[PDB]
């Protein structure tokens, strides 16, 4: 029943937030269960829970503030939040905006997002997310589970990397029940999109019409071991989708998706193995390779 | 007559709230103190339990908004008397059907006194006869509790009713427990499972220790069973049980789904980490619609064995995954110094299981087993 | 007058240190116990909070080297009074 944030840090270092429970704020603004805000650094959050808030855990800053950096999450449960895990740096998202010099280093494990929704209408009815990463450099995610029984709560994008974000690793992800969202995992391209991201060992159980989606103008993405199920999806399109041709892809399988891979406007209906750049296999030594 | 005035000055000071001795509790290991407890709880005050072996003739009922904190494990002890009948849990919530709210239990031993019944006896049916039973309850915080000599479970979290519901697969049982926290607790000498959940959501089981069951059936250190969902288990330990952590269901039950494990130590169990959905393993059997989502990190399996002969001498495993869809494992270490304990398969994925990630695995010492990691094929692989 | 001697024997035993009721705290959900707190903290002793709803009219200030342990959640309660102004944190 708080006004702003349940548990929060500012301009401080060396903090362990452990086995806590922040829930059910009074208001509708930036009402986050846990908020690691302006100037924060070297924080560990382990085995906490959040419920009925906007952000389950938010690691951010304001325009005139340095972003929280070197933040760890050793397990978290996020229940019925809007954006279960929301990392950003306000005022460093637009193309013309200056680049953040502070938004660095996030390591997260055992992340649980349950029934993400915005029934209470936080942040001008912001669209729900299991995870949203913006502005930040160096984000590591190991083991993330998103679960919902109600497909109507989230409709846009389950997971997204965006707004100038770089160097992100998504490893060991299970998203299920999101059978009415457009994208499971979406690396947004365009003028201020995300780049340099690894998506590996991901299973989508009826989650996203486009399973993994990579936007335009993106130079460097790695996609390995993605397997999807799309029977119970409303009009599924592709297990993996990529508008340009230079993401690298291996280990794709799915059932119920009409296309396993759409890359640069081409169907690879039983999957692709794609490498870009100089190639060498089964050789003892070599000189120059273009 | 003088001491009684001094006592009744302290009893009005309420340093911890109302003491249970204020209402006539002895805690001498002989006197039946049941009425003193019932009075203290209904008073609307936080009940405190000082030193002593507080005997009891019938199960302690807990109404909504109760604070019950004692003096510690093996300090404030609560025990069943040698002549208590059958059908009651040592401690449990009052409203069995629709549950209660805001219960806080801290720092005491619960001796179920199964000893009184003889060798090899367990609960007579349903969630009955555990050292602690939380049914259909919201916001329960259980800390620093030791459960010894249990008839059924040490600690059991379940939905409304004394019997476990069997509404088939794909169903969600009415009146579930919600927002449960279990920390620093110990379970031992139990009939079924040390710490267990049923048909309930939003649970954190943290830094607990379940070990050494009395029996030989499905005696699991931690068992996330029928209808369970959204559970985090972090930094617990299990020893000398069948399953270190079991995430399963029965045939006529929906499987536990969306379960997290943020580190666990499994010592000398049979199947350290055992996930399955009974009745959804055979080829002709219907596919599970509930067995989804497991994320596990820092899993430790030590000396897996079946010397005690659990489950008709089931073969030992560091990990076994069955029926489940979407299992993520990051960082698993299996260690043994005795190669003869496990001989079949160290790790196995089987019985219709799909979408499994094994990442960062160290298996050592299993120099007499046929397979390290085995993904079984065949008709239902 | 008899109970007051018994109390002042216990208050010198200091089982948890100095209790806050020793310095005149009621914890009855009505009485303003602010001065009892400020006194207990400045004494240099670990302050203990027993059962009760300890009302307050202004924010509790905490100096260096303070130990403040109560009887538990929903047991030892600290509350702002219905007529407290604006600009202060309950505890800081
Ligand atoms: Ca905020
Ligand atoms: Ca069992
Ligand atoms: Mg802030
Ligand atoms: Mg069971």
């Amino acid at each position: 029943g708080f006004g702003d944030d349940g548990i929060t840090t500012h301009h401080s270092q060396y903090i362990n937030i452990l086995n806590c429970y922040s829930h059910d704020p009074r208001l509708t603004a930036n009402c986050n269960g846990f908020e690691i805000d302006d100037g924060s650094r070297h924080v560990v959050l382990s085995n906490n829970r959040s419920k009925g808030c906007y952000g389950g855990i938010e690691i951010k800053a304001h325009g005139d503030a340095p972003a929280a950096y070197n933040i760890s999450i050793n397990g978290h449960m996020s229940v019925e939040d809007v954006r279960s895990y929301n990392f950003r740096h306000i005022g460093h998202h637009a193309a013309t905006a200056p680049q953040s010099v502070s938004a660095k280093n996030i390591v997260a494990s055992n992340l649980v997002s349950i029934r993400p929704n915005n029934k209470r209408g936080f942040q001008d009815n912001a669209t729900p997310r299991v995870l949203a990463v913006s502005a930040y450099y160096g984000v590591v995610i190991n083991g993330l589970t998103g679960y919902t029984d109600d497909p109507n709560l989230l409709t846009e994008t389950v997971v997204s990397v965006q707004f100038r974000a770089r160097n992100c690793s998504l490893n060991g992800v299970v998203l299920t029940g999101f059978s009415n969202s457009e994208n499971g995992i979406y690396v947004i391209g365009g003028s201020r999109g995300g780049d340099a991201v690894n998506i590996s060992n991901v299973t989508l159980n009826n989650s996203g019409r486009y399973g993994v989606s990579i936007g335009s103008g993106i130079e460097n993405v790695s996609i390995t071991n993605i397997s999807g199920i799309g029977d119970g999806i409303n009009s599924p399109v592709a297990l993996v989708s990529t508008i340009n041709s230079n993401p690298e892809i291996s280990g794709l399988s799915s059932i119920g998706y009409p296309t396993v891979a759409r890359v640069a406007g081409t169907d690879y209906n039983d999957g692709l193995t794609l490498f870009n750049g100089a190639f060498r296999a089964s050789t003892t030594s070599s000189g120059k390779i273009h | 007559h003088f001491a009684d005035l001094v006592i009744q000055v302290i009893d009005e000071l309420k340093q911890f709230g109302v003491s249970v001795k204020t209402y006539g509790a002895k805690g001498d290991g002989v006197t039946d103190d049941i009425r003193a407890f019932e009075k203290a709880i209904e008073s609307g005050f936080p009940v405190y339990v000082p030193y002593g072996t507080f005997m009891v003739s019938r199960g302690i009922k807990l109404p909504s908004n109760t604070v019950l904190t004692g003096a510690g494990k093996r300090n404030a002890v609560i025990r069943f008397m040698d002549s208590v009948g059958r059908g009651e849990s040592l401690m449990y919530n009052e409203n069995v059907t629709t549950g209660n709210e805001n219960i806080f239990l801290s720092s005491f031993t619960l001796d179920g006194n199964n000893k009184r019944l003889g060798q090899g006896i367990s609960g007579i049916g349903g969630s009955r006869e555990s050292n602690l039973s939380i049914r259909a309850c919201h916001n329960v915080y259980i800390r620093d509790i030791e459960a010894v000599d249990c008839t059924l479970h040490g600690i059991d979290i379940t939905c409304g009713g004394l019997d476990y519901p069997y509404l088939g697969d794909g169903t969600t049982a009415p009146n579930p427990s919600e927002n449960i926290w279990i920390e620093n607790c110990e379970a031992t000498g139990f009939g079924d499972d040390g710490i267990t959940t049923h048909h309930s959501q939003y649970i954190n089981i943290l830094n607990c220790y379940s070990h050494d069951p009395r029996l030989t059936a499905n005696c699991n250190g931690f068992e996330i069973d029928d209808g369970s969902r959204h559970v985090v288990l972090s930094n617990n330990r299990s020893k000398g049980c069948y399953g270190g952590i079991e995430i399963k269901a029965h045939g006529d039950a929906p499987a536990a789904y969306n379960i997290s494990i943020n580190g666990h130590m499994s010592v000398e169990d049979v199947r350290s980490y055992n996930f399955r959905h009974i009745g959804h393993h055979a080829a002709t059997a219907p596919q599970s619609v509930s067995a989804k989502n497991i994320v596990a990190s820092n899993l430790v399996s030590i000396r897996p064995n079946n010397k005690r002969g659990f489950q008709d001498n089931a073969t030992p495993r560091v990990l076994a995954v069955s029926a489940y869809y979407g299992v993520v494992i990051n960082g698993l270490t299996g260690y043994t110094d005795d190669p003869n304990l496990l001989t079949e398969t160290v790790v196995s994925v089987q019985f219709r299981a799909r979408n499994c990630s094994l990442n960062g695995v160290v298996l050592t010492g299993f120099s007499n087993s046929e397979n390290g990691i085995y993904v079984i094929g065949g008709s239902r692989g």
